[PDB]
């Protein structure tokens, strides 16, 4: 019955200092919600760094440190390491229950920044005979690994029948993702304008195919 | 100290399941056994927790009549039973331990069990070509509607090993679909034929598809 907020993503550099907040929609975070920051490494790895706001589980690199700033709980990685580029989930206690926030995807640039290469494919002709049309939009070599994807069928923004994988690290250390938009071959012949809009870092890139 | 819980299960909708977490390690009584549900794209959700000694439990109302926490003292095992499983239950399920409030944390997490609510029976993919309609050039193969995981997509009998990217599959219609895009230089194509190689051993399927212009 409570929503715990966390930053979308944060980009810090090596040897730097970065800090994640953990907001409470019920009020300022108290010591009663022992925000327990937990780290997420890819392929389902989970370790808790900070517990009880202040205490650091034993064996957590001293650089990680918990505290309260203002009205929100806070994880402050001092001297951020390249091996810190990971997802950070915070948790808050509320008398009888616990509540995990949205988590922060933290990028620790260890390569310069790259833009997304967009490719929006049309339905295969073969697929069309199956009374199905799958718009395939691919996104490669973007870094940091965070993009927002939007479609617009006939200048109108689509709100359903669209799905996108979560950014997955490429061999280089950059990221890639693939967005799909499923349609009945009938729904396809009905519209004309199609576009895949990928925003990466606040810069949009469109790729459209007229039918 | 390792909270071991099986890595995967398959379950048909309308059914129920019991996820076990056998606490290999220093204690049970000294610690609490919480349960968390991670779904790709929506972080963590606390399901609840259970006390070893007494059995008593507190939950997240959202799972109030979905989960049922239990614990068997003779085997240091903690179980979680979800009833009436539906398409949303498909998730990674973890059991982490809690240290009193005393330092107040979830120091050791179980590796999770990847539950999979699905009526799907083994089903082979359908290969669809993804081609440009206009220096370099991006070609692709749509491996749509297949179950179970996981499919093996390669390009030109292994010959194209760069300019290639095979993304993760996406779940929907209780079938997986993914794709492989290959950036072969604008000279090779259309000139040199480009063919993607998809295989789904789960069905023992193997298909070729030459990316033709259109």
């Amino acid at each position: 019955q409570a929503v715990v907020t966390q930053e979308s993503a944060l980009t810090t550099s090596p040897g730097e200092t970065v800090t994640l907040t953990c907001r409470s929609s019920t009020g300022a975070v108290t010591t009663s919600n022992y925000a327990n920051w937990v780290q997420e490494k890819p392929d389902h790895l989970f370790t808790g760094l900070i517990g009880g706001t202040n205490n650091r589980a034993p064996g957590v690199p001293a650089r990680f440190s918990g505290s309260l700033i203002g009205d929100k709980a806070a994880l402050t990685i001092t001297g951020a390491q390249t091996e810190d580029e990971a997802i950070y989930f915070c948790a808050l206690w509320y008398s009888n229950h616990w509540v995990f926030g949205g988590g922060t995807g933290l990028t620790v640039l260890g390569q310069p920044k790259s833009s997304p290469s967009v490719t929006l494919f049309p339905p295969s002709s073969e697929e069309l005979e199956t009374n199905k049309a799958t718009l395939v939009c691919t996104i490669t070599d973007f870094y940091p690994g965070v993009v927002t994807v939007d479609w617009k069928v006939d200048g109108t923004p689509v709100t359903q029948g669209m799905e996108t994988t979560q950014p997955s690290k490429q061999s280089n250390n950059k990221y890639m993702a693939s967005s799909y938009l499923t349609l009945t071959a009938r729904a396809w012949e009905r519209h004309s304008s199609y576009s895949c809009q990928v925003t990466h870092e606040g810069h949009t890139v469109e790729k459209s195919l007229s039918r | 100290v390792q909270l071991q819980q099986p890595g995967a299960e398959l379950v048909k909708p309308g059914a129920s399941v019991k996820l076990s977490c056998k606490a290999s390690g220093y204690t049970f009584t000294s610690y609490w056994m919480h349960w968390v549900k991670q779904r790709p794209g929506r972080g963590l959700e606390w399901i609840g927790r259970i006390d070893p000694n007494s059995g008593g439990t507190a939950y997240n109302e959202k799972f109030k009549s979905k989960a049922t926490l239990t614990v068997d003292k003779p085997s240091s095992t903690a179980y979680m039973q979800l009833s009436s499983l539906t398409s949303e239950d498909s998730a990674v399920y973890y059991c982490a331990r809690y240290d009193y409030y005393g330092g107040s944390y979830f120091d050791y997490w179980g590796q999770g069990t990847t539950l999979t609510v699905s009526s799907a029976k083994t089903t082979p993919p359908s290969v669809y070509p993804l081609a440009p309609g206009s220096s370099m050039v991006t070609l692709g193969c749509l491996v749509k509607g297949y179950f179970p995981e996981p499919v093996t997509v390669t390009w030109n009998s292994g010959s194209l090993s760069s300019g290639v990217h095979t993304f993760p599959a996406v779940l929907q219609s209780d079938l997986y679909t993914l794709s492989s895009s290959v950036t072969v230089p604008s000279s090779p194509w259309p000139s040199e034929t480009v063919t993607c190689n998809v295989a789904h051993p789960a069905s023992s399927t193997k298909v070729d598809k030459k990316i033709v212009p259109r």
